[PDB]
């Protein structure tokens, strides 16, 4: 009853038979911007199924020495499908996200992945006074990897990352994690090309292990924007 | 004692005892019941 | 209040308060653009809105630009005036500005 | 029409418009009226409940701020061998609001102003180092500020018998005290001060232009009450004025060129733009040049 | 295009105006950078004479 | 009352002070596809202001020997703004159009332009048995010119073209023409890259003339799609 | 309905067929001094039609290099008709004004005049510390010309002069401007020979231009005092 | 807090929210209507 789940958005659907539950960040659900909170006065465009659908990013391989992976939103989706086109043609965007992380192995495999959505994951640089550059932060669809997951690449602690909305993929228990993210920002809308509201981090707290014949064990991320709206139409910028 | 005209000049407000820890301790769509297995 | 659109070295006095337009032999040609920054020294600075606003630090709300054509009664023409929300470079072609 | 406005206006959502005979975006500037085109008529809008306050732009708030109007330094010492032009332990000031540009420009945004004036006097002292470049400490002196109205006699020396102030309002304050403060009422002989006066002050032709005699205030006379010490000090008096209970009429184009004099609106302008006589706004290469174009 | 007959001026002028709508608001009063002085204005000293 | 008109769609607006009226093709107004006429069962995307707005094409010069101009819809708009992106990312589209043609001159100028919207303007080739090729038909934003406007480039008559929705731009009378086009098709929706429902033709029945000093006299076309909807989302094809 | 206007005061009348509207300064109309605002206790004289009538000043020529013109009130009228006599024989006066500025040209002419009534237009001198003298300010019926209209001859801006009651004479639009001025003073009455309440400024923001055969293009000012009253009768002074 | 006997001694008055911008934006005898041509 809580291990099987189907998510359907637009023309996309996902089914998992080894879920635990799914997390609604801070007990909230995505919604459109209400009139009593709006700032931009132009009529927003709400593409609905054109943008509110699952986009699957490139899979990554879970290796023995893997330190972890991250993707910044909306940066990771800014060049994908109609969501990317709307982002490129509009000065302002707003949306939640539905995140589904997939990783399966055998009953002889072991490992634990922490799947956490970090709001405003401002990254720090290691052993230097220079702030991270644009190329260090904006990785797009490919995402990045943690240099020091122990401190979340920001001088904090991985052990306390559970304060953020998160699930675990414990191979003996489940093969997928689902997190629903509301709009998380100090402003009602934002410029999607210069600010990232959420960071999805997947960190192998317990390394992948087995004594059976080894196989590639990928981790796959599917993200569906929810309640997308865009304001300030102009020419494409990207 | 606040004789200033601007409300933000007032002293601190230490009377908001409202709590909702479930936002961080139980942010799951399906609420869990006591004793019953979670999975 | 009038904008100083023609803030160029060739314009003196009230010449800076009008923009001259002539007949062109190519289509869809750009005529002028207006920087929209009130804090910087631009065409909007020495206006009622600009002067009053520069006594403050934050601002919000809509602005309106009104243009009066001061040609002869016999003159005719059509122009397109475009506002481009920020994010990119100022459009240099009509097909981009009209978006 | 007069109305009570506390927040910026809300926006109402709007739909496509194609109506013969209706052109809200067209206007006639020649009538002298500002365009009445609404955002809902120019573009398709959403509904927005605007909660932005407008109180900080109230004229009272805009003008009711303490601003420097007078700053005078004089030597506190034995003035037996001082020149006739030297301030010998006291000074007099013909009150005006035209000496410091920050307040003057804001006041000159209006033609007529009616207000009461809160006056704050701030005093600082420093030991004279000329020859006697030795520090002994700062004395806590007593000062007297006397308001001398039109037609009253002003003191001519620090120990003048005019300081007895039989009817003149005087305030005695110490340097160690917080700055002295008093309120001066709206004292114009008219219903409002004339910020600008296009006229002459006398019935002959040699009177001063641009100063309304109805707004004449008088003289502020400030002395050190203490007799001089064996060593000399430099005393600096700063006078701040804050208008309150303000009424304003007929706003005016702001001053652009630098002020030249406190007696007139004479103008010269900067050597080159910005704020030059022939170019108020700084130049750009051409009307198609975006000065701060964003590239990538 | 701008199209005029031979007897009209071949160059015509526009005057651009700007104003805020009644949804405009301002906050955080500050000293305007549009005016300043580096010395006392002429005749300011005479007030003390 | 009938000479001044303002059209406002999305973030675009047009004002003319020398209109005659405006034509609603066959006395109809654009609308969305009703449930009792729909065929495709997927939820359509309706971008609204993002696509339902005025797009201005490149102006053309009215010369003495000009034979006329045409633009095919939606071909002319298939690579412009969010309308182009939605067309490229969807198999099916549907929309009306609002057409505004602009041409001004002096009171010493004369000339008459027929502005007609031809439904299913299947073109023929002159003096050959070979049917027109793809490059002859699909001209995109630049449009084409009439080889033989006298017969509408299809063996018919220009004199009878008034049976189609049309206006005139008679220089002494008006400087603009406006035509509102409903969805005109045998099917509820269509593939926008292979079929053109409407053809806009501007033909100088009376040549431009004057004895005053000559100036360039352009003709400008602005077209706003109305009630756009798209079905069958997939990757961009263009 | 708003382009034709007739003004009738006393024995004078003016008709214009190319007006835009007319401006009532600060939305006010002239009136006599009420009892609850009076100061002088002597019975005032109210000549009515003898003084409340249109006086036409000398016309000025609009040239290519014209910088603009101004007239100070009541100085300009202080020696004209019964208004001048009453001013000369009385210590105190009070009145509004009705200003009508006239300038006509051909449909081949272009130009724009700003017609603004400046309250308390205290003039400054250029490049000197000396205040303007009596002869610089009091020009009478002939008026003066702007030395630097760009800054309104007072160190302010011409661009912001629209904050004052004003109209425009745009040659392609209208040939006259009308402004109604109420009593504008800090005091209920004033000495007419030493203070000017209003300054009428006509500034050619857009220079006169044409390619047709040139003709003299005058600008004519007609001013009618309204609700005149005078107090403090004595011998003539002028 | 004003214990002074003269009313002009009081603190500032920042509660006058009355506005009439039409005095400067529309000082015309004939009011203009929305959409309808001005001329
Ligand atoms: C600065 C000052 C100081 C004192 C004073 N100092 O000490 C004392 C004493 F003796 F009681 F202790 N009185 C008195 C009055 C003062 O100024 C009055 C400001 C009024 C005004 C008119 C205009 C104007 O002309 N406008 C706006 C066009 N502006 O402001």
């Amino acid at each position: 009853s809580d291990r099987v789940l189907q998510l359907k958005l637009g023309n996309s659907a996902i089914v998992t038979q080894e879920a635990a539950n799914y997390c609604c960040a801070y007990g909230e659900w995505p919604n459109y911007l209400p009139d009593h909170e709006a700032v931009a006065i132009d009529k927003p465009t709400q593409p609905e199924t054109a943008t509110d659908r699952f986009y699957t990013l490139k899979s990554v391989k879970w290796e023995t020495g893997s330190t972890g992976w991250w993707w910044k939103l909306p940066d990771a989706l800014n060049n994908i499908g109609m969501f990317g086109q709307n982002v490129q043609h509009h000065y302002l965007y707003r949306s939640g996200f539905l995140i589904h992380v997939q990783c399966n192995a055998t009953k002889f495999h072991q490992g634990a992945l922490l799947v956490v959505a970090i709001p405003e994951h401002q990254r720090g640089a290691h052993n230097t006074n220079t702030s991270p550059g644009f190329d260090d932060i904006m990785k797009g669809e490919e995402g990045g990897t943690f240099n020091h997951p122990y401190v979340l690449d920001d001088g904090t602690s991985l052990a306390c990352a559970t304060i953020f909305p998160h699930q675990w993929i414990n191979l003996r228990t489940n093969n997928s994690a689902t997190i629903v993210l509301p709009w998380m920002n100090a402003a009602p809308m934002d410029f999607p090309l210069r600010h990232n509201q959420w960071t999805l981090a997947i960190i192998p707290v317990v390394p992948l292990g087995t004594r059976t014949t080894s196989s590639m064990v990928p981790i796959t991320v599917s993200i569906a924007p929810m309640c997308c709206e865009f304001n300030g139409l102009r020419h494409a910028i990207t | 004692i606040n004789f200033y005209k601007d409300s933000y000049a007032a002293s601190a407000s230490k009377q908001d005892f409202s709590q909702d820890p479930s936002k961080f301790t139980e942010p799951v769509v399906e609420g869990l019941k006591a004793g019953a297995p979670v999975l | 209040s009038m904008m100083e659109i023609n803030n160029t070295e060739s314009a003196v006095g009230m010449e800076r308060l009008k923009v001259d337009i002539s007949a062109l032999t190519d289509v869809d040609q750009l005529l002028f653009n207006i920087p929209l920054d009130i804090q910087l020294d631009g065409p909007l600075r020495n206006t009622l809105v600009g002067n009053i606003s520069r006594y403050y630090t934050h601002w919000s709300g809509s602005l309106e630009m009104t243009f009066m054509f001061c040609g002869s009664f016999m003159a005719a023409g059509k122009l397109i005036l475009c506002y481009t929300p920020p994010g990119g470079s100022c459009p240099t072609t009509r097909e981009t500005a009209m978006l | 029409i007069e109305s009570i406005i506390k927040t910026a206006t809300d926006t109402v959502k709007s739909e496509i418009n194609a109506e013969l005979g209706v052109v809200p975006s067209l206007n006639a500037v020649e009538t002298g009226a500002t365009s009445n085109t609404e955002p809902e008529e120019a573009i398709q809008t959403r509904t927005v409940i605007n909660q932005h306050g407008v109180s900080e732009t109230l004229v009272e708030n805009f003008l009711s701020r303490a601003a420097l109007v007078s700053k005078r330094s004089f030597e506190y010492k034995d003035h037996t061998s001082s020149t006739a032009r030297a301030d010998k332990n006291f000074f007099k000031w013909t009150i005006n609001t035209r000496s410091f540009v920050q307040l003057r420009r804001k006041l000159e945004l209006f033609t007529y102003l009616r207000f009461d004036a809160e006056i704050t006097i701030l005093t600082t002292v420093a030991v004279n180092g000329s020859g006697n470049n030795t520090y002994v400490g700062l004395p806590d002196l007593t000062l007297q500020a006397m308001f001398v109205p039109t037609g009253a006699l002003t003191p001519e020396k620090q120990d003048s018998f005019h300081w007895q102030s039989g009817s003149n309002a005087s305030v005695f304050f110490k340097i160690s005290d917080p700055p002295a403060r008093i309120t001066i009422p709206f004292m114009c002989i008219n219903s409002a001060y004339s910020v600008f006066y296009d006229g002459f002050a006398g019935f002959e032709k040699n009177g001063l232009y641009g100063i309304n005699p109805a707004d004449t205030i008088g003289n502020l006379c400030v002395r050190i009450v203490n007799e001089h010490q064996p060593v000399g000090f430099t005393v600096t008096v700063r006078v701040y004025m804050k208008p309150k209970h303000i009424k304003a009429w007929a706003p005016r184009p702001p001053r652009t060129l630098p002020y030249m004099s406190i007696a007139n609106a004479n103008y010269k302008g900067k050597e080159r733009a910005p704020n030059a006589l022939s170019a108020i706004i700084g130049n750009r290469d051409s009307v198609k040049t975006m000065p701060h174009n964003i590239v990538n | 295009n701008l199209i005029v007959p031979s007897e009209s001026s071949d160059t015509c002028s526009l005057i651009g105006f700007i104003a805020a709508k009644d949804d405009f608001s301002l906050r955080l009063m500050r000293d305007s950078p549009d005016i300043g002085q580096l010395d006392h204005l002429h005749a300011a000293e005479a007030a003390y004479q």
